[PDB]
C-alpha cells in the first residue's frame, strides 16, 4: 500500500491571492511586502498538516492505491476520505501484464468510510506477486470554492501562523485550527482483526 | 486587546491658500471611527495668555493602509460633540498591526 | 450518505452591511467597501463552523443525499435538522435510469428528528448496486432575518473573532459562542445497533 | 414537533428607548451615539438567548405546535411556559382537509407545565398521516412593562454585554445574568419512559 | 396554579427620594431629576429579584392565585409567603358561571407557611375542567416603612449593584446583599409525595 | 404564627447621635457632612440584620405572638430571646370574641429559651379555628444604655460598614461582627419531632 | 472602583465683567458632590512672595453629560469647609464612563 499522489496541485488552484487578503486585509501595513510563492509554501504545508490530521484531500487530486492482499473479503475501505469515480482498478501480475478490470466492482462514495465494496462476494482476487492497483481521484473539487468553509478556514488558522512566526515559538481560541478540524477528522473505535 | 466604546468624528481641514502662504483651515468632518479613550494624568498648562487645561488622553481605533481614508494622520482632530480631541502623532499600537494609538490633548481653557 | 449541497448561499442573503455594523469599523467614510471581500469570507467561515456543531443549516439552501442503504428499516433520519419539503426521492438504479418515486413516503418535521418515515411500512426498496439519492431543502428560513436570533449572534460574537485574529492566537461570557450553540446542538446517547 | 412562531416581535414593542437609558442614563459620556437598529439587534439576541434557557417566551408572541403522535394518552405539556388561550387546535389529516377541533380539550395554564389535559381520557386521535397541530399564544404580556421584572433586567444585563463587548472576550456578580435566569428554568427531572 | 398579580406597585410608593440618598449623586443641584426615570427601574428589578429568591411580596400588591386541582386534600399552601385577608377564593366553574363561596375556609397566617386549610375537612369541591382563582393580598405593608428593614437594605446593596456596573461584570461583605435575603428565604426538606 | 411587632422603634431611642461619633470622632476629616436621617437609616439596617442571626430584639419594643396550635403540650418557647412580662395572652375564637386570661400560665423568663410553661400540665387550650394570641415585651432596655456593651458594637461595626460602602463590595477581624454575635446565637439540635 | 466619602461643595463663579474686559469671581456655592480624595506626593512651591504649600489630589466623582450641572468643569472649585481644591483637569477616568479623574491643589500659604 504505498498510495502515492499521481499529481500534485498546480499551485495555480490554491488562494494565493486570497491568503494575502486573510493575512493582512482591511486592518494592517498595508498591503505591505511578502514572497508570494513564500505564501504558496505555507498554504501547502498548512494542507498537508490537516490532510493528514483529517485524511481528507481538499483539492481532488489524482491518487494511485497500490496494496497487496485485500484486508476484508469484499470491503476495502480507502483511506482518503472524499471520493468520486475510481479511475480504474487495473490488476498488474507478477511480471507487470497489467490486465485493467471494468466490472464487478461499484465504488460506495461517503465521507466516512469510502469503500469498494464487489458485486456479491466476489472482489477481483490478486495474482500471486502481482499487485492489485487502484487508480481514483479523492477530494472535494477543483477549484478552492468547492471546499467547506470552515476546513478552509482551518487553513487559513494555521498557513497564516506558520507565516507569522518561523520556528517553534511559545504563544485557547474556541472554534481555533483544532476545533475546526474534528469534525472532519475519522473516528475509529477498531483496534481489532476485522 | 481594547475594547472600543467611543464615536469620535474624526475631522480633515481642507487647506485654501491665501496670499501670503498660510492655508486656511476649515475643519469639514470625516467619517465616523469608533475608539477608545484612556486618560493620562492632567495638569493645567500655560497657553500664551490662557491657563490652558490639558490631559493626555492616548486614543486607540483601528488600522488601515497610510494611503486610505480611515487613518487618523496628525494633521487632523477628533472631536466627540463639542469636545475637540487633537491628534499628536498615531503609532501603530498593535503587533500584529490591528490597532494604532492616536495620542490628543482636549486642551479646555478653563 | 454523502450529503452534498446542490447550491451554495448566494453570499447577497448574508448580512454583510450589518456585520460591518457589528464590528465598529466606521460610519461615514468614502471608501466603506474595502472589508466588503473579507467580511463575508469569516461570515461564511463561522456560519459553516455552527452549522458542523449544530447540524443545524441557517440559510435553507438545497441538499443532495446521495445514499446507498437505508439505516434502518423504514425511519431514515436526515443529518441537516431544520428541514422542510423534500422535493425528490429519486431512486437511481445500478447504472442510469433514475426513476422519481412517490412511493409512498412521510415526512415528519422536527428540529432534532428530522425523519423521512415511511407509511407503507417499507420505504421504497434500493436496486441492488444503486444509491437513493434525496433532494431536499433544509434550513431556518430563506433570508437573514428568519433565523433564530441568538444564533445569528453567534455568528457575529464567532466570525467577529475571526476578524480580530488571524491566526490561531489564544485570548468567560455568561452566553458566549459555545452557550448559544448548545440549545442548538443534536443531543444523542445511542452507540447501539438500532 | 416543528414549532415555528407564527409571527415574530413587531420591533417596537422592544423597550429600545428604555435600553438606551439603561446603557446610559445618570452616568455616562452623554447619551452619546449609538447605531439605533443596532441596539435593537442586540435584544433580540439577548431575549433569544434567555427565551432558549428558560423556555419561557417574554413578549406574548403567536405559536404554532405541529406534532405528529401525542406523547401521553392526554397530557401534552407544551413546551414555551407562559401561555395563554389556545388559538386553535385544527387537525390536518395525511392530504390536508384540516379539520378544527372546538371542544374535547381544556388547557390547564401554568408556569411551571402548561399542558392540554383532555377531558376524561379521550384527546383527539390523530390521522394516520395526519399531523395534528396547535395554534397558541404564548407569553407574559403584549408589552414589555407586563414582564417580571427581574427577567426584564436579566435580558438588560446581557443585551448590554453585548453591546459592551463584541468578540468573545473574556472579563461572578451575585445577581448576575445567570441567577435570575434560574427560578424561571424549568426543573425537570424525567429521563424515563413517562 | 399560575399565581399572577392583579395590580402592579403603585411605584410612588418606592423609596426613590432615598435610594438617590444612599447612592450618593448629589444633594443641592438645579437638576436633580435626571436619574428619575432609572432609579426606580432598577428599585424595581432589585425588589423582583428579592421576590424570588425569598418568596416574599414586600409591597403588598394584590394576587390572583387561579389553580384547578388542590395540591393537598385541605391544605392548600401559598407561594408568596406574608399573607392577610383573603379575599375571594371565587370558584370559577367549566366555562363562565363564577360564584364567590364563603365555603367555610380558614386562613393560617404564617411567613413559612400561609395556608388556607379548611375547617369541614375538605375545601370547596371543584367542578371538573374548571379552575379555582384565590384573590388575596399579599405582603407585608403598603409602605416601604412597614418593611423588615434588613430586607429593605438587601435591595439597597442590590438595586445600587445594578446602578454601578451595568452589563455582567465580576467583582465578601459579614452581611452583604445574601446574608440579610437568608433568613427570609423558604427552607424546605420535602421532596415527597405528600 | 405571624408574630408582628406592634410598634416600632420611634427612632430617636436609636443612638444616631452616638453613631456619628463612632463614625469619625477623634480622628477623621471633621465630623464632616453626613444625612442624619441616612445615618439613622443604616442604623436600623445593622439592628435588623443582628436581631435575625441572634433572634434578641435590643430595643425592647411590643411584639404580638399570634398562633393556631401549641407545638408542646405545656412548654411553648417564644422566639424573641431577652423577654418581661407578658402583655396579656388574649384568646380570640374563630369569630372574634376575643376572651382573654389572667392566670393558668408563669412566664419563666430567660435569655436561652423563654418559655410560658403554664401550672401544671394544662395550657389554654386553643378553640377550633380561634387562634391563640399571645403579646408580650421583648428586649433588654428602653434606651440604648441597657444594652450589652458587645452586642452595641457588632450593631456599629455593621452600621458603619453599611455607611461607608454602598454596593456590594469585597474587601477576618478577631472580634469582628461575626464573632462578636456568635455568644448571642441560639444554638439549637433538634430537628426532631418534640 | 471608587469609594465616595467626602463631601465637596463644588462651587461655580459667575463672571461679572468689567469695564476693562476682566471678569470679576464671585464663587457661588453649586450643589454638592461626593468624591474620594486622594492624595499625591506634597511639597512647598514657590508663589509669587508667598512660600505656597500644594499637594495632588487627585479627586474622583460620578460623571454626567457635559452639559449638564453635575460636570465639574476646570472652571470651577471645590471646596470642603475652608479648604478649596482648585480643578486643574477634569479626565473621565472609569473606562465605561461613570467616573471622573479630578486634579486639585490645596495651596495653602503655610
Amino acid at each position: 500500500m504505498m498510495l502515492n499522489e499521481v499529481t500534485a496541485v498546480p499551485g495555480t488552484a490554491l488562494p494565493v491571492a486570497e491568503f494575502r487578503d486573510h493575512l493582512r486585509l482591511g486592518t494592517g501595513f498595508a498591503d505591505l511586502g511578502a514572497e508570494d510563492a513564500a505564501l504558496l509554501s505555507y498554504l501547502r504545508a498548512a494542507i498537508a498538516a490537516i490532510e493528514g490530521r483529517t485524511a481528507k484531500a481538499l483539492i481532488s487530486r489524482g491518487f494511485r492505491l497500490a496494496l497487496t492482499a485485500w484486508r476484508w473479503g469484499d470491503m476495502q475501505t480507502l483511506p482518503i476520505a472524499p471520493v468520486a469515480t475510481v479511475t480504474a482498478l487495473r490488476l498488474v501480475d507478477a511480471a507487470g501484464v497489467e490486465t485493467p478490470v471494468a466490472a464487478g466492482w461499484r465504488l460506495v462514495p461517503d465521507m466516512a468510510r469510502p469503500r469498494i465494496e464487489a458485486l456479491g462476494a466476489m472482489l477481483p482476487m490478486i495474482p500471486t506477486g502481482g499487485r492489485v492497483e487502484i487508480d481514483f481521484t479523492a477530494g472535494f473539487g477543483a477549484s478552492w470554492s468547492a471546499l467547506p468553509v470552515d476546513l478552509a478556514q482551518a487553513v487559513f488558522l494555521l498557513a497564516a501562523q506558520y507565516y507569522e512566526l518561523r520556528h517553534d515559538g511559545a504563544a485557547a481560541m474556541p472554534f481555533g485550527v483544532m476545533a475546526l478540524i474534528e469534525r472532519w477528522r475519522t473516528v475509529r473505535v477498531l483496534g481489532g482483526r476485522p | 486587546r481594547p475594547r472600543l466604546n467611543r464615536l469620535l468624528v474624526l475631522e480633515e481641514a481642507v487647506r485654501v491658500a491665501d496670499g501670503a502662504g498660510g492655508h486656511r483651515l476649515d475643519w469639514q468632518a470625516k467619517g465616523e471611527v469608533w475608539a477608545e479613550v484612556t486618560a493620562g494624568s492632567g495638569s493645567e498648562r500655560a497657553g500664551e495668555f490662557v491657563t490652558l487645561a490639558s490631559v493626555p488622553f492616548t486614543i486607540v481605533v483601528r488600522a488601515a493602509p497610510v494611503g486610505a481614508a480611515r487613518r487618523p494622520r496628525p494633521e487632523q482632530r477628533f472631536r466627540e460633540g463639542a469636545r475637540i480631541f487633537r491628534i499628536l502623532a498615531v503609532a501603530e499600537r498593535d503587533r500584529e498591526g490591528h490597532y494604532l494609538s492616536c495620542f490628543a490633548r482636549e486642551e479646555v481653557v478653563a
